[PDB]
Formats: structure tokens, sequence, C-alpha cells
RNA sequence: GCUGCAGUUAAAAAGCUCGUAGUUGGAUCUUGUGGAGGGUUCCCCGCCCCUUGCCUCUCGGCGCCGGCCCGAAGCGUUUACUUUGAAAAAAU
């Protein structure tokens, strides 16, 4: 069946940070899945990734360090308009220095510190710290 | 589990002992060939899980035989994989 | 760990292993600091400057720290290639 | 003939019909000609390359196309060996249009099928640029700056026609769409 | 997971990655489609049409060689049979089940399993009617169902 | 190493083979997976040798590096590898445990037998867990020569041998003693050495 | 117990399967730079095809040397979502 694609590629990736992996590999990509892991790179959660491309919807490879702590999904994408963001990121997050709530805007996917800087709702993806 | 194995460049060998699915890419176990019936003589062209009787052009009236999983030739000398 | 005038306001900063760049708490009684020697190049004997690895006590556990001290050793011209 | 042989490519063109002319020149002698029958062209454009050299493109109107493919042989290396020094890579030029959503607003036109979308016709373009070569696996690099780097992966067989050119390749390439592309001949054939 | 078995196995085919067709071949397209109709006028369905066409000549997926699919290629001909051989195949097992239940009833196993191929029979009929494949009034009768299959 | 002066030269390969070194059990492990070249045509692998000698040299690099030579403890429990503990440890000055091993000796701060060393090596991983277990208390590395079914854990350093035969374990014992020995200064390179491997050796009695 | 509980043995998964409503649903359909606000690529004007944008004319005020031209009329298939304005008694 596999309702949510980006559900379980995020919790493939973190089971294997659990397990000291130098690499995992996920399947199938999405382009979510693309954007997701570009938002937790730009930061320095995770290495480089590759994209492998058989003529389907394809399979990523991602180089894990260790700096990875969690990450993950929230199950159905609820609205979000940025005064819930703060009762939101008061849940999710584990202390207010660090960590990263992702959620999806008419302006792209982005990081919750970018959405006040640009003053835009939208809908939750998911978390990592 | 070496706990540092690449996946990105798997083995030659250890890539065609995996089933035809769960490799990197797909790829089908099964080929193409040339067969000669030694009696009338053309090429015809068979699939190697073939699944089908085959028959030249008349002569023989046989070349292939189905089974659950290759095809055997009864006798077609020299068949020859047929190449990408 | 630093404060907004700049300073350091932390007890230590404790190793992390070379490995899985997980940090090695202060109850870890399974985490080593294996010490290898440096040779002289030239007539293959001992001089001095040495290399230093930390390994965590799970990764060794799970019996991995000999195929990872391998790893960081080839890495690093211990071993140069072709093992 | 040569002067009307790039219609809808405004036909007079220095570089463009001085090509034209001379292909169709050596088109029109009797020395082989079962393998064509004067066939159009549109446009043609010379490009230059990081190694410092040369390189034309030909674009083919694309119902032609296949038809250049069954021979793609004769013609480069006589063309060649004409401007000898330089490249020769022909292209079959498709069209790409804007989003039926938001590139450009919508007047209730047609649907936009597939195979005008920006991403088929940026993949035929790389399919024609190695013709001989048949690539056989692709790869995309997303480095630590957020741009990307595509990897193709051709035969190990047709192996010397193409790698003298492969530099070529991804000049054509960065100019034409912008991407960086390296091309490879994979660990074995598997 | 099978829809109405408790297995679970992965069977299908894996057709390759280089899409182009083999440099060697013995036909080319509008040769193929000859072979396809003269096929389809002998009262052959699209996968037997493919299945021929792989075993004994060259062609590895006629979808590479020709453009189209076999049943568009039929329809735009006007070759293709009034009802599609997925729903056909299931009446003509459904008939055949029901036959065997009218000889003896003290079978229950045949009672079961003709539960659940008329389960799939109505399942397919309900995805057919939403494409406009089938009138809006199309019906799963036994005894008119018996009367298709002829 | 990298270089040519620790590379292993045609005098050992004899050595090796004809203590039947190379020789391994009928059972691999998933961690000892890359020390195999092939298996035989009856069940039985082989052990490569490069890596065998890449695996004593970086055994002796880890050696050479304590500067106190006593606190090495080498430690054999088995009775094929009690001669060459005893030798190794006189040849370089490190303590050596044979016969049983009085739990607790690393881990008790009363018993006289309580000693605190700074490395480990050991015959057996499967036949001296005690030891193993114990250094996994206190911060202890281990050099282990292991057999190609010797569980890797608590292991930090194996060395991939035959670990069952008197030969093989008496020669593996002598070439890590000439190693650390010729890296140290003291025995240098270009001489053979005048202790000859079966002062090394299983006794197995004798007539 | 939505955030947030439980169902091997403490209370607890219908004997088993099918099935309409209900709830849930795989992948895929355009990108760099000239100036400009925040760094030394990257995120309002526009160039490789388009980058509010096609138009069809018409009357109203706007250029210039009877003639020449863009804003004004439809609007981007629609929605949900998100940001912003309007309009919502006081008391509390
Ligand atoms: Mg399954
Ligand atoms: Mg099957
Ligand atoms: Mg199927
Ligand atoms: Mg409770
Ligand atoms: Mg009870
Ligand atoms: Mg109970
Ligand atoms: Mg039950
Ligand atoms: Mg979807």
């Amino acid at each position: 069946v596999r309702m949510n694609v980006l559900a379980d590629a995020l919790k493939s990736i973190n089971n294997a940070e659990k397990r000291g992996k130098r690499q995992v590999l996920i399947r199938p990509c999405s382009k979510v899945i693309v954007r997701f892991l570009t938002v937790m790179m730009k930061h320095g959660y995770i290495g480089e990734f590759e994209i492998i491309d058989d003529h389907r919807a394809g399979k990523i490879v991602v180089n894990l360090t260790g700096r990875l702590n969690k990450c993950g999904v929230i199950s159905p994408r609820f609205d979000v308009q940025l005064k819930d963001l703060e009762k939101w990121q008061n849940n999710l997050l584990p202390s207010r220095q660090f960590g990263f709530i992702v959620l999806t805007t008419s302006a792209g996917i982005m990081d919750h510190e970018e959405a006040r800087r640009k003053h835009t709702g939208g809908k939750i993806l998911g978390f990592f710290f | 589990m070496p706990l540092a194995k690449d996946l990105l460049h798997p083995s030659p060998e250890e890539e065609k002992r995996k089933h035809k699915k769960k490799r990197l890419v797909q790829s089908p176990n099964s080929y193409f060939m040339d067969v000669k019936c030694p009696g009338c003589y053309k090429i015809t062209t068979v699939f190697s899980h073939a699944q089908t009787v085959v028959l030249c052009v008349g002569c023989s009236t046989v070349l292939c035989q189905p089974t659950g999983g290759k095809a055997r030739l009864t006798e077609g000398c020299s068949f020859r994989r047929k190449q990408h | 760990m630093q404060n907004d005038a700049g300073e350091f306001v932390d007890l230590y900063v404790p190793r992390k292993c070379s490995a899985s760049n997980r940090i090695i708490g202060a109850k870890d009684h399974a985490s080593i600091q294996m010490n290898v020697a440096e040779v002289d190049k030239v007539t293959g004997r001992f001089n001095g400057q040495f290399k230093t690895y930390a390994i965590c006590g799970a990764i060794r556990r799970m019996g991995e720290s000999d195929d990872s001290i391998l790893r960081l050793a080839k890495a690093d011209g211990i071993v140069s290639k072709n093992f | 003939s040569a002067k009307i042989v790039k219609p809808n490519g405004e036909k007079p063109d220095e570089f463009e019909s001085g090509i034209s002319q001379a292909l169709l020149e050596l088109e029109m002698n009797s020395d082989l000609k079962a393998q064509l029958r004067e066939l159009n062209i549109t446009a043609a454009k010379e490009i230059e390359v990081g190694g410092g050299r040369k390189a034309i493109i030909i674009f083919v109107p694309v119902p032609q196309l296949k038809s250049f493919q069954k021979i793609q042989v004769r013609l480069v290396r006589e063309l060649e060996k004409k401007f000898s020094g330089k490249h020769v890579v022909f292209i079959a030029q498709r069209r790409i249009l804007p989003k039926p959503t938001r590139k450009s607003r919508t007047k209730n036109k047609q649907k936009r099928p597939r195979s005008r979308t920006l991403t088929a016709v940026h993949d035929a373009i790389l399919e024609d640029l190695v013709f001989p070569s048949e690539i056989v696996g692709k790869r995309i690099r997303v480095k630590l700056d957020g741009s990307r780097l595509i990897k193709v992966h051709l035969d190990k067989a047709q192996q010397n026609n193409v790698e003298h050119k492969v530099e070529t390749f991804s000049g054509v390439y960065k100019k034409l769409t912008g991407k960086d592309v390296n091309f490879e001949f994979p660990e074995f054939q598997l | 997971g099978r829809m109405h078995a408790p297995g679970k196995g992965l069977s299908q085919s894996a057709l390759p990655y280089r899409r182009s067709v083999p440099t060697w071949l013995k036909l080319t397209s509008d040769d193929v489609k000859e072979q396809i109709y003269k096929l389809a006028k002998k009262g052959l369905t699209p996968s037997q049409i493919g299945v021929i066409l792989r075993d004994s000549h060259g062609v590895a997926q006629v979808r590479f060689v020709t453009g189209n699919k076999i049943l568009r290629i039929l329809k735009s001909k006007g070759l293709a049979p009034d009802l599609p051989e997925d729903l056909y195949h299931l009446i003509k097992k459904a008939v055949a089940v029901r036959k065997h239940l009218e000889r003896n009833r003290k079978d229950k196993d045949a009672k079961f399993r003709l539960i659940l191929i008329e389960s799939r029979i109505h399942r397919l009929a309900r995805y057919y009617k939403t494409k406009r494949v089938l009138p809006p009034n199309w019906k799963y009768e036994s005894s008119t169902a018996s009367a298709l299959v002829a | 190493g990298a270089l040519d002066v620790l590379q292993m030269k045609e005098e050992d390969v004899l050595k090796f083979l004809a203590a039947g070194t190379h020789l391994g059990g009928t059972n691999l492990d998933f961690q000892m997976e890359q020390y195999i070249y092939k298996r035989k045509s009856d069940g039985i692998y082989i052990i490569n040798l490069k890596r065998t000698w890449e695996k004593l040299l970086l055994a002796a690099r880890a050696i050479v590096a304590i500067e106190n030579p006593a606190d090495v403890s080498v430690i054999s429990s088995r009775n094929t590898g009690q001669r060459a503990v005893l030798k190794f440890a006189a040849a370089t000055g490190a303590t050596p445990i044979a016969g049983r091993f009085t739990p607790g000796t690393f881990t008790n701060q009363i018993q006289a037998a309580f000693r605190e060393p700074r490395l480990l090596v050991v015959t057996d991983p499967r036949a001296d867990h005690q030891p193993l277990t114990e250094a996994s208390y206190v911060n202890l590395p281990t050099i282990a020569l292991c057999n190609t079914d010797s569980p890797l854990r608590y292991v930090d350093i194996a060395i991939p041998c035959n670990n069952k035969g008197a030969h093989s374990v008496g020669l593996m014992w002598w070439m890590l003693a000439r190693e650390v020995l010729r890296m140290r200064g003291t025995i240098s390179r270009e001489h053979p050495w005048e202790v000859m491997p079966d002062l090394y050796f299983y006794r197995d009695p004798e007539e």
C-alpha cells in the first residue's frame, strides 16, 4: 500500500543512524523527499546524497554524518498559520537553540525560521534535530 | 554488515547474485538466442524462457520444449546468445 | 558552548568516537584510546610522533571496532592501500 | 535548397548558410546519393569550449531525425574533414511549452502533451548528443552547495568514437540548458 | 499481497533500462502491425499475441518497436473485442464453477471460491464502468452471464 | 606498512606455508569475511597472507607505542599457547598469564593478582573470553589471533591465522616478537634472528 | 488519552472470510543571469521560447515629429490552504 512515501523514507534514515551506518539507500524517491533532504543538508545534519535513476520512481543514497539525532513526520499534513507555530515548536522541538521544523509554504519547502522571516504559514511535513 | 559498506558502487558479481528486482537497477535474467535446426537451415531467433513450441519452418516441426523455467532445445545445434 | 559575551561556560568538552561521531560519556567503561606508532619511513624504526584513536563502547560491543580501526588506519597511510 | 532550407530560421545567416551551402553541395554531388534525398535543416551555431575548441550544432527538424540517424557517421566525418579542426553534433529541434497552470497565463488552448514538457525535451537532447553510445545509466549527485551534477553512463562498446568528442558534450549541454554533465564508461558491462 | 489469498510473492517481470530496439531486428514497425493483425484475425487476445511475438520473433516489447500498446493497435483498426479479456476470463471461470456447483451441491469450497470470483468480477466492472468502457446499465447476472461468454 | 622495508619477504611466506598458518576452519563468521581468499574444493577456507601480515604489523605498531614494556600483559589459557606467551614475555618484557585466569584480576582492588595493564594480547577470543569480558570494564584495548570462526566481540586488532595447530600458534607469537623488537630499535633489519621459532612451539609430550 | 492511554499473561482482538457506505491512497508535467533591497553564486524590473500578457477595438485624458504608441474591457480551468484589507454593541 504505502500511503505515505516521506514517512518511510524518514523512518529508514532514522533506523540506520541508531546503528552507526555510513550510508543508506531509500526508495522510492519523490520531489518532497529531495527538498526535505536538501533542507536537512543545508544545515549540516547529513552529507551529500546521490539519486539513482531507474526508469521508475528511483532510489536515493544518503551519506550519513553522526550528527543527526532524530528526524520524523507529522502524519496528517495540518495547516499551520504563523500563530500556531510557537505552540507547534514547543511540542516537537527539544530546545530553543537548535532543531528545525519543516513546512511547505506557497514559496517552497522550508523551515520555520525562514517562514517567520518571510511571513508565511503552510502545511507541516516533519522535523529534525 | 561491515557497518561501512558501499551501496553506490556495488560488486560486479554480488550485483548478479541478487534478485532481478532487488538489485540497484532492474535487469532481466533472460536473453534471446540464434538456434540452428540440423536439418532445414535458417536462423530462428528464440526467447530463452520460451514457454511456446517453436517449429523452424516445416522440417523438424519442433525446436524447443516449454518447462517451468528455461526452455530446452531438442538437438538444436550451435545456439548463440544474441547481444545488446 | 559559549554565551553572548563570548566566554566558554562548560565543565569540559567530551571526546567523540572516531567511527560513529557520537560523544563518549563519563561512565563508558568500555571505550578505549588505542594509540599506534609511526615509523621513520626509511629504516622502519619508531620515532616519537604517533596516532591516536577513540572507539565508543557500543560499536565495540557489536564487534565492529576491528573493521573500524582498519578503516581509520587505511584512510591515513599507516596502511596506504591494497590491504 | 540552400537559401530556403532554414524555414522559420530567418534564412539569411552568415555562418548558418555557410554550413548550409557546403552541406547541400556535397549532398548534390553524385558521390553517394542512396543515403540522402536533400533533407531540410533549420539552424546551426558554433560554440566555444572550456578546452578552447570549436563545436558546431546542426539543428535538424524532428520528423527528419530517424533518417539522419540512419547515417550519422559518413555525414559527420565529411563535414568534419571539410571544417577540419572542429567538432560536429546534431540535435533534433523540439519545443518547450510553459506550464499550463502557471508559467504563462492560460487561455484554454490545449492539454500540453508530455513530449513538449521541459524534462522530456531536456532528455531527448542528451539522447541525441551522444547517439552512437546508447545511454545506459544515469545518476545525479547533489553536492554541498545546492548545485547538482549529472553523470551519464555509456556502453563500453562504441567507446573509441565518442571519448575524443566527450569533452564537447559538456560544453554543448552547459550552453543549451545550463547543467554540469559528466560522461563515464562504467565499472564493467553487467 | 494477494487480493483474495493469504500469500504474497513477487513473480513479476522486469523489462530493461536500455529502452531502444535491439540493433539486430528481422522486422520494422508496419511489418509488426501486419503480423499483429494476422494473429488478431484468428481469435487471439493481446496477451497471446505478445507471447507469440516474443517467443518466435525478435520483438521483446511491441511498444518499443511500434509506439502503441497492442490493444490500442487493435482498436485503431476495429478489431478489439466488445469486452476486455480481464472481465471475459473471469466470467468464463465463474460459469465453469457454477456448472460444477449445479452438478454436486455438497461442495462448499466451490461455493466459497465462486463468491470470491464474483467479488472480483464486480470490483472490475465497477472500474470499467467509470472509464466509460462499459455501459452504465451493465450488470453481471448469472444467466445472462453464461450467455455473455458465448 | 605501505613501504618496502616492512613488506613481506620470500623467506617468511615459506615459514607460513610450512607451519600451515593459511589453513582456516570449516565455518566462517560474517566479521572475518574480509580476511578469506576463497573456500577450498573440500569445505575449508584459505586465509589471505598479505592481510595477516598487515594486521600483525598493526599489532606491533600498537605494542611499540606503549612506553613501559611491562603493562602489555599477554594471556594464554589453552595448552598450545603457554610456552609461546612465556617466551614472548621473556623476549620483550611483558607479563604473561598461562593457565587459569581467576576472574576479577582486572576489576578487584583486594586480590594479590590484581593488575592494571595498558594492552592485552590473547591467543584465541573464543577460549579466553574471560579476559575480554573483564577488559570490557576498565577501558582495556585488545589484540587477538583469530581463526576463521572467531567472534570478534571486544577485540580491537584481530590477526587472522590458523589458531588450532601448535606450529601455527608458536610461529605467530615468534613473528610478533621479531617485529616489535625490530621497530623498537634493538635487533635491526637486514639480519636473520638468533632465536628459531621452535623455542615457541608446544611440547606435545616427547619420547 | 486530538496533543496523549491501553488489548500474550493484570480488564481487553468479533471463530473465520467477503463486502456497500465511511476513512486512507504510489511516481511523474520549466531554468541561469544584466540592474536593483540582504551575502561575494543565492533569495522587484527583464533577456536563450515566456516571463503580469494575449488581445479588440473604443470612447472619454496622456506622449511626439493629418500620421506614429501603452495603461484602461476579458481574465490567468476552478477550489481547499496561506498572507492581507473591509465589516462586525457596550460591559467583562
Ligand atoms: Mg509485497
Ligand atoms: Mg506469477
Ligand atoms: Mg501484473
Ligand atoms: Mg490506563
Ligand atoms: Mg486470569
Ligand atoms: Mg485476561
Ligand atoms: Mg483471532
Ligand atoms: Mg500524490
